[PDB]
């Protein structure tokens, strides 16, 4: 393929997987067995699942723009590996934002955390981003299917479409952004006190960048489902849009690779494990 | 002073159903895992239920399992037993027996007083030749005991245990694991045997050891005893 | 006062007054030691994996 | 009509 | 397995209580308590209502505070100070019945302790009133023959704190000065909000957004 | 008075002149000719994930299978070694746990701390759970280290510069060691038990005589507080732990140190010292969370028994030999083969 777009997906994409995989795989490493279970790891240990899962499945992403075009696999192979990379990532998406959330927690009810907030109900609270990840990704996992599209087969799938992928919209990207927005602006302005007021500034920087890597990976992936919606395909801003969305997965798969590095090792503790053991 | 008293058996009719109970005092209750010990009038022991500490585990025989249930009312520290569907065979009377497992333990260790009760195969057996024995004080004697399968494991534990039942009272445990001594038993008693046969020996007897002597496999439930030795003065 | 020093020095005396041994024997005696026992020492030398409670 | 070829993960 | 299966239920069962000790231990805001000798630690526990340590334990506000004083020690304080890593904050009385400078070596140790670089020491200037009598009387000169200001209660109070403050070489850590006239109850108040921003500072940092 | 001074200056003088003729050689060198022990790759055979504290002591029973181990959790849990089972779960009077000792019956296990006192619990009681058989108050300071010699009788060591022997069915003080000038922070019975060594953070270490309270020997080889005390699997010597980073062989006999262990590499202080059955390994704790495997005879470190993530508070081989367990301030119980 000589496309512009989808030549700088594959070049995105591959260095998706070149960062994430040793990123996850050394966070999943440290949170798992080289670091104690406890809440402050617990979130990390689950993203890092979550993350390394959609860089394991990503080189079928690789493969898939590489040939544009037939399918490889089994019917229920498609089934499957579409619904495992949105499962891990928006599975990435709930672990940030409750990580946001339990942010926030500690600094608005310190006194309740310090009675509630323990392993039993971080863990109990990310089984339950995993089962609404999972419940949102179902409605994937019982559309997606083969079709002809070629001389070879190859998978893709088209109200129905609409209230699946506007629901996905507004989970994924109004719930988490709005969550993160308020819960960092409120630990942003709590800082502005007491010992706090000398922290504002990294503060700041790391609730701007980690809130802003979220927003530029996953605003793409999301504004181009509504404007799916706006517009057709097989016009040339239709046109434009399905070949650059392939630079839209590219980018929400790069939110993978970043999240071990901007939330596992931007935390002390992570970074001097991984150093102690690679 | 432990203390461990049944209760609840008496007579019933054929196919008739009956709750009896066990009520512990002295030692944490909680922590023990119990045990009941059939006896029929005339006849050897037989196990009936084990109630693991915790509840987790239980464990039943086939002549008893799908006609019994047992429990244990932890708080006030009396383990339940249910039996239904009464026939003959249940005519027997039921030991209470504590037990507890972790290295260096002492299963079945204390019994109770035995509450009595009236009615109007491919698994580990175990046999005792010995049934009746002659023996006289200050005199020595052997009970044999064998088994089908050998009660050394893997792990180099033999799970033997003997028992005596002195006339009247209720049975004593004197070897466990076919080599220890249980606590007060007097120096005199030996468990010896490995494999598949097994002996205990009884030096410098007295008329106090009188009584029938019981040898019971441990290494997989259900726990066979064996016919016993009848030691008569 | 006097009664804490009197204790030290005393202490001090009924050590002085002990037996001695001269060091290049009692390193020969350490020496000896460990050579007769060098064979069950299963960490001065591997226990095989097949005979290892810990295997 | 409106399927086209998705990059997978949607 | 023939009967050591039972030993592993026994093993799981009270490994499952350990888990649930732990977490039970874990909620309870541990709280050690230094200070000069007679230097008031004993008047603020018994404010605050409920023979090598006594552990004061007592509820505030839905938050339960585990108060350890061990001035029975006459120990070295390096042998077992290890053993009070993670509680939540140092609780430190001052005496300004009189004079002072003991206390402050004390603080100076213990605020730069390897082990508390963490651990903010929220620290009493109790007694505030019997100190303003003495500053009637007696200057805080006789103290600091350094300070140079006005001999008032106002000023040798905030003098004092900048003192005690000043040991915290460690930017890392906080230092919550209040005073006290020793016949008050909002102490345990006191020590409740400079409790909760510490945790909501030691969470932060766990987070690794602080 | 001050004739004292002088007797005490010209005694202890008296003392360095012996030993200073009794250095005719030197461990270091008579043992030369001797093989190094190769390297010593010993490798993490189980990991007690019981305690979620700092482990503060751990003890072997002499079957050589059961530790007792103790935390600031407030808790002693006994170990089956083979299979990691937890056998008991003691939940201490005192959270502030700073020794653990295992009777060699099997029956007791005694515990203390900051309490300044120590515990002694029944381990097999008719009643079935551990009950405290006696309170050993009587100290005025922390516990430090406890050690029974049987059933009853235990030797205790204290913050307030003593060690204290005791009837543990009766709780008197049947005898008590006073000499040191500092906090006895270490203990060792001889293999006979006939007599013990406490090393006290007045950087020295002191031999007690139980029957006779004499202080007949006494060992100044350190510069720091001695963590960490042991006596060589033959009795007639012992190695002492410090802080100093030094690990260091005296001799019983001899009179003062065989041989001082140290690398400069190393500038973390020693929290343990355990010698394997032949002595002729010291499988020395230090803070850096590793335990060196020093050769005993040739001066050597041999190996490292590196894993822990934090300081390692205590280290013990097996009375057979089999295996070396160390606990950390990381919660772990790590057996070591």
């Amino acid at each position: 393929w000589n496309e512009p777009p989808v030549i700088l997906s594959m070049v995105i994409l591959s260095l998706t997987f070149l960062l994430g995989l040793p990123g996850n795989g050394l966070v999943l490493w440290v949170a798992g067995l080289k670091m104690q279970r406890t809440v402050n790891t617990i979130w990390f240990l689950h993203l890092t699942l979550a993350d390394l899962l959609c860089c394991l499945s990503l080189p079928f992403s690789l493969a898939h723009l590489a040939l544009q075009g037939q399918w490889p696999y089994g019917r229920f192979l498609c089934k499957l590996i579409p619904s495992i990379i949105v499962l891990n990532m928006f599975a990435s998406v709930f672990l940030l934002t409750a990580i946001s959330l339990d942010r926030c927690l500690v600094v608005f009810k310190p006194i309740w955390c310090q009675n509630h907030r323990n392993v039993g109900m971080a863990c109990s609270i990310c089984g339950c981003i995993w089962v609404v990840a999972f419940v949102m990704c179902i409605p994937v996992f019982v559309y997606r299917e083969i079709f002809t599209t070629d001389n070879h087969n190859r998978c893709g799938y088209k109200t129905p479409l609409v209230a699946i992928t506007i629901t996905r919209l507004v989970v994924g990207f109004l719930l988490p952004s709005v969550i993160m927005i308020a819960c960092y602006s409120f630990i942003v302005f709590r800082m502005q006190r007491g010992r706090f007021a000398k922290s504002q500034s990294k503060t700041f920087r790391v609730a701007v960048v980690v809130v802003a890597v979220f927003l530029v990976c996953w605003t793409p992936y999301h504004i181009f489902g509504v404007l799916s919606l706006l517009t057709d395909p097989e016009t040339p801003l239709g046109k434009t849009l399905m070949s650059w969305d392939h630079v839209c997965i590219a980018l929400a798969s790069a939110n993978s690779c970043f999240n071990p590095f901007l939330y596992a090792l931007l935390g002390k503790d992570f970074r001097k494990k991984a150093r102690q053991s690679i | 002073d432990v203390q461990l008293v049944e209760s609840g058996g008496g007579l019933v009719q054929p196919g008739g159903s009956r709750k009896l109970s066990c009520s512990a005092s002295g030692f944490a209750f909680s922590s023990f895992g119990m045990h009941w010990v059939r006896q029929a009038p005339e006849k050897g022991l037989e196990w009936v239920a084990y109630i693991s500490s915790g509840s987790g585990t239980i464990y039943y025989a086939d002549t008893v399992k799908g006609r019994f249930t047992i429990s244990r009312d932890d708080p006030k520290n009396t383990l339940f037993l249910q039996m239904t569907s009464l026939r003959s065979e249940d005519t027997a009377m039921y030991y209470c027996v504590r037990s507890i497992y972790y290295y260096g333990s002492s299963p079945f260790d204390f019994w109770g007083q035995g509450t009595t009760l009236t009615v109007s195969g491919s698994d580990i057996v175990m046999t005792q030749a010995t049934s009746s024995v002659p023996v006289t004080p200050g005199e020595s004697v052997s009970i044999s005991c064998r088994s089908s399968k050998s009660l050394l494991h893997s792990n180099g534990n033999t799970y033997l245990y003997w028992f005596l039942q002195r006339p009247g009272q209720s049975p004593q445990l004197l070897i466990y694991r076919m080599s220890n001594l249980a606590s007060g038993v007097p120096d005199r008693f030996s468990g010896s045997g490995s494999g598949t046969a097994f002996t205990l020996t009884i030096s410098r007897l007295e008329a106090e050891d009188v009584g029938v002597y019981y040898c019971m496999q441990h290494l997989e439930y259900p726990l066979t005893f064996g016919a016993g030795t009848k030691l008569e003065l | 006062s006097i009664a804490q020093a009197r204790k030290l020095v005393e202490q001090l005396k009924m050590e002085a007054n002990i037996d001695r041994i001269k060091v290049s024997k009692a390193a020969a005696d350490l020496m000896a030691y460990c050579e007769a026992h060098a064979k069950e020492d299963p960490l001065l030398t591997p226990v095989p994996a097949s005979e290892n409670p810990f295997r | 009509y409106r399927a086209s070829k998705l990059g997978l993960a949607r | 397995s023939a009967e050591e299966r039972a030993a592993l239920e026994r093993s799981k069962a009270i490994e499952k209580n350990l888990k649930e000790d732990g977490i039970s231990a874990a909620k309870d805001v541990k709280l050690l308590l230094l200070g000069a000798d007679n230097s008031g630690k004993s008047t603020i526990v018994k404010q605050m209502k409920i023979t090598g340590i006594v552990e004061t334990h007592f509820t505030f506000k839905n938050l339960h505070f585990r108060l350890f004083d061990v001035g029975g020690q006459r120990s070295e304080r390096k042998k077992w100070i290890h053993c009070f890593e993670d509680v939540t904050a140092i609780i430190f009385c001052v005496d300004l019945s009189d004079y002072m400078h003991e206390s402050l070596m004390l603080f100076d140790s213990i605020c730069n302790n390897k082990f508390f670089i963490d651990t903010s020491i929220i620290l009493f200037l109790n007694k505030k009133d019997l100190f303003g009598e003495k500053i009637k009387k007696s200057p805080l000169t006789i103290c600091f023959p350094e300070y140079t200001g006005p001999n008032t209660y106002e000023d040798a109070a905030a003098y004092i704190q900048a003192q005690f403050e000043s040991k915290n070489r460690s930017p890392n850590k906080e230092i919550y000065c209040h005073m006290t006239c020793a016949t008050d109850t909002n102490n345990a108040q006191v020590i409740f909000d400079a409790v909760t921003d510490i945790i909501i500072a030691n969470n932060l940092r766990g987070c690794g957004l602080y | 008075l001050d004739q004292l001074r002088q007797e005490a200056e010209q005694l202890k003088n008296q003392i360095r002149d012996a030993r200073k003729a009794c250095a005719d050689a030197t461990l270091s060198q008579i043992t030369n000719n001797i093989d190094p022990v190769g390297r010593i790759q010993m490798r993490t055979r189980r990991t007690l994930r019981g305690h979620l504290a700092k482990i503060y002591a751990m003890h072997w029973g002499t079957d050589s299978r059961l530790l007792v181990s103790a935390s600031q959790d407030g808790k002693l849990i006994i170990w089956d070694s083979y299979t990691t089972n937890k056998v008991h779960a003691i939940p201490l009077r005192s959270s502030w746990v700073m020794t653990c000792a295992y009777a060699p019956s099997g029956n007791y296990v005694a515990c203390g701390g900051l309490d300044n006192i120590c515990s002694i619990y029944n381990l097999k009681t008719r009643e079935g759970n551990v009950r405290v058989s006696r309170e050993l108050a009587g100290h005025t300071g922390y516990l430090s280290c406890c050690r029974f010699l049987d059933d009853n009788q235990i030797v205790t060591s204290s913050g307030d510069t003593t060690c204290a022997l005791w009837d543990i069915e009766t709780g008197q003080q049947t005898t008590t060691f006073t000499g040191h000038t500092g906090d006895v922070m270490s203990l060792s019975l001889a293999p006979d038990t006939r007599l013990f060594v406490s090393g006290a953070c007045d950087a020295s270490a002191k031999l007690w005589d139980v029957r006779e309270g004499m202080c007949r020997q006494t060992f100044t080889g350190h510069e720091s507080d001695i963590n960490a005390i042991c006596f060589f699997p033959n009795g007639n010597a012992f190695a002492t732990g410090s802080d100093d980073a030094t690990c260091r062989l005296f001799d019983l006999r001899a009179d003062q140190e065989l041989m001082t262990y140290s690398h400069d590499n190393i500038i973390c202080g020693i929290t343990s010292v355990s010698f394997s059955k032949s002595g002729r390994l010291l499988l020395a704790g230090y803070d850096d969370f590793n335990c060196n495997v020093w050769d005993a005879l040739k001066a050597d470190r041999a190996g490292v028994l590196a894993g822990h993530d934090n300081r390692v508070s205590c280290l013990g081989v097996t009375d057979d030999g089999m295996a070396v367990a160390t606990g950390s301030w990381d919660s772990f119980l790590k057996i070591w083969n």
